[PDB]
């Protein structure tokens, strides 16, 4: 039963079948690997089968602190009463602190290079090392609290250790949910959608469920269609940064060796602010570096991204199409011509139902970023829905959300609306110019870019005691 | 379950104090819709040659992609209003929010 050498479909495999002429893969006897994931409940023949989330729903950088109490400890530097995350002691990023390293007994990142010896990272989330982009936000976030607990530690002389890390962990969560909320689903939704799922604040709802919804793991996989092929890296001039600017994403996945030995995230923090993304488009969906050729390096086959959505949405038992489109009370087309209409494409319409037959049986992630995108948005009316609902029921019914009462003081909220994401880069890294706000929009230099100096910096005053 | 707090739990755990689980770390996703399986309860729509889904053939999911996804990387729109920075924090953001288990 081993998924990943074997192609046998016996629990806990689901491998995916390779088509005729498939442009990869030529053995038709042979599979892309696939486990299913945990059920809730083992062996039951009662429970209709359901999967499992191992991190806290809430918008509170989880992703740097941690889920589970003892990983959360091990994050944490205890050797003095500074309520710091600990940080690399092997090596530095220009005199800056990177990300320590994990000890896994099957490290991927070691096999990206031999002799470079680099091993994972170790955060608050076990795919930190996924690519060298999110590892640089990582250690962004992680620098960003030990700055803030050092700067409350002068503040406040008085506070131990524990005051000082659950102080600067308040502040990173209320961070990530002011950039997210203020800066980033505007423009994932774009203003109507953002208008209908996201209406203004009002308080804390005890009955607003924050689970994440099981579908919401398939749909927010619409990032994919964002990916562009290669990891591009900047000098302090945002040009390419020679002699490898360009590196192949199939190249970079578990490359945490990448981030110690070749220039630290400088130069792919500039990378991410001056490349745009790639758009979305009907017959421009996905690159070859996810769909041929995800974790080539590690693995005994190249994997297929999309592909893995759309069989993940079918292991999570999920819904198709049509079924979706009637819980958000969107039209639900039957035909291809109606079908056809939806898209404003009866080619791509046509396309979709010669694989599946039906509207009703397109795979959630599929037809979902098949929809035209929204007025300054870049979801369809299917994937805002999803979406934006998830993210009211994570804002409306979280207790420690920033604006809650209780969570902070006016004065503590009224100096949190200053913060921004190029303030975060300025203040932890060596880069001085930045992306001018909306950072996510801004994406061309020198025309959407500004010196450091002219941002509003997060004032900590209201914070002494 | 303490009655008084001033700090997030690390699991999650407390936040809701009707139904202290709701949002914690290690527990089953909620469900919107009903699953749908094969059987009803367990085995995945593809999982069984020749077993159709609501009077249709199931498509392989690797035929989808290369039929419908696949196209020449050359031809990549670069987005004149979006950064690749805006790609990379729905991935971290996503990190922040979900992670499902395998065994
Ligand atoms: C605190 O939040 C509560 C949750 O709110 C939801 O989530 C937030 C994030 C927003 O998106 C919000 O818009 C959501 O509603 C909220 O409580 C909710 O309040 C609504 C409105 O009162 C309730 O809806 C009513 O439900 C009953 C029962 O049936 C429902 O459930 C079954 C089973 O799932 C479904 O099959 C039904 O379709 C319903 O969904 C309905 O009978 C009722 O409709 C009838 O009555 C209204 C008049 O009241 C008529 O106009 C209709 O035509 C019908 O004749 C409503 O649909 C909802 O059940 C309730 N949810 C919970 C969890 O309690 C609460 O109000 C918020 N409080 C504050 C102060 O903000
Ligand atoms: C804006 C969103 C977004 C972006 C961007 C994104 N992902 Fe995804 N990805 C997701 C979500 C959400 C899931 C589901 C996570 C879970 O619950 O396990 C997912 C799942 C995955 C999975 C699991 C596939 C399976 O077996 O079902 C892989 C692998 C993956 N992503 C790789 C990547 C890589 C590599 C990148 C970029 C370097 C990336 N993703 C960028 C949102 C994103
Ligand atoms: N639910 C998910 C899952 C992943 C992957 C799954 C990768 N699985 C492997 C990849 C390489 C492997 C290995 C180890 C040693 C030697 C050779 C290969 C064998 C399978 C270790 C883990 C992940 C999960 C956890 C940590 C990082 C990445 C995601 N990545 N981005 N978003 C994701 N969402
Ligand atoms: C803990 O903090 C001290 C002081 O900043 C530092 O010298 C030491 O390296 C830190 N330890 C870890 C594991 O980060
Ligand atoms: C491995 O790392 C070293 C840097 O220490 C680099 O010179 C070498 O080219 C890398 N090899 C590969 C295959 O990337
Ligand atoms: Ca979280
Ligand atoms: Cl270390
Ligand atoms: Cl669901």
């Amino acid at each position: 039963v081993n998924c990943e050498t074997s192609c046998v479909q016996q629990p806990p495999c689901f491998p995916l079948k390779i088509p005729p002429n498939d442009p990869r893969i030529k053995n038709q006897a042979d599979c892309i690997p696939f486990f299913r994931s945990c059920p809730a409940c083992p062996g039951s023949n009662i429970t209709i089968r359901n999967q499992i989330n191992a991190l806290t729903s809430f918008v509170d950088a989880s992703m740097v602190y941690g889920s589970e109490e003892p990983l959360a400890r091990n994050l944490r530097n205890m050797s003095n009463q500074l309520g710091l995350l600990a940080v690399n002691q092997r090596f530095q990023d220009n005199g800056r602190a990177l990300l320590p390293f994990d000890n896994l007994h099957d490290d991927p990142c070691l096999l990206t290079n031999r002799s470079a010896r680099i091993p994972c990272f170790l955060a608050g989330d076990t795919r930190s090392s996924e690519m060298p982009e999110l590892t640089s936000m990582h250690t962004l976030l992680l620098r960003e609290h030990n700055r803030l607990a050092t700067e409350l530690k002068s503040l406040n002389p008085r506070w131990d250790g524990e005051r000082l890390y659950q102080e600067a962990r308040k502040i990173v969560g209320a961070m990530v949910q002011i950039i997210t909320y203020r800066d980033y689903l505007p423009l994932v939704l774009g203003p109507t959608a953002m208008r209908k799922y996201l209406p203004t604040y009002r308080s804390y709802n005890d009955s607003v469920d924050p689970r994440i919804a099981n579908v919401f793991t398939n749909a927010f996989r619409y990032g994919h269609t964002l990916i562009q092929p290669f990891m591009f890296r900047l000098d302090n001039r945002y040009q390419p940064m020679e002699p490898n600017p360009r590196v192949p994403l199939s190249r970079v996945f578990f490359a945490s060796w990448r981030v110690v030995l070749e220039g630290g995230i400088d130069p792919i923090l500039r990378g991410l602010m001056a490349t745009p993304a790639k758009l979305n488009r009907q017959n421009q969906i996905a690159v070859d570096e996810i769909r041929e050729r995800l974790f080539e390096q590690v693995m005994r086959i190249g994997l297929d991204l999309p592909a893995l959505n759309m069989q993940r949405s079918r292991d999570h038992g999920l819904p198709g199409y049509n079924a979706w489109r009637r819980f958000c009370g969107l039209p639900q087309p039957e035909t291809v011509g109606q079908l056809g209409t939806v898209l404003r494409n009866l080619k791509l319409a046509r396309k979709l139902m010669e694989q599946y037959g039906t509207p009703n049986n397109i795979d959630i992630w599929m037809g979902g970023v098949s929809e035209p995108l929204k007025r300054k948005g870049r979801v369809g009316p299917l994937l805002a829905c999803i979406i934006g609902t998830q993210f009211r029921k994570l804002r409306d019914g979280d207790r420690f959300w920033w604006e809650n009462e209780g969570v902070f003081s006016m004065q503590q909220r009224q100096a949190l609306a200053q913060i921004s994401l190029p303030r975060i880069i300025c203040d932890n890294t060596g880069i001085t110019t930045v992306s001018k706000n909306n950072i996510f929009m801004s994406n061309s230099y020198p025309r959407d870019f500004v010196n450091c100096s002219t941002l509003p910096a997060l004032n900590l005053a209201s914070w002494r005691e | 379950c303490p009655e008084q707090d001033k700090y997030r739990t690390i699991t999650g755990m407390c936040n809701n104090r009707r139904s202290p689980t709701l949002g914690a770390s290690n527990r089953a996703f909620v469900r919107w819709l009903p699953a749908e399986y094969e059987d009803g309860f367990s085995l995945p729509y593809g999982w069984t040659p020749g077993v159709k889904r609501n009077g249709f053939p199931v498509a392989l999911a690797r035929a989808v992609s290369n039929e419908i996804v696949r196209f020449p990387t050359d031809q990549l729109t670069p987005d004149q209003e979006r950064s690749l920075m805006f790609m990379q924090w729905g991935q971290l953001l996503d990190h922040d929010l979900d992670f499902t288990p395998e065994p």
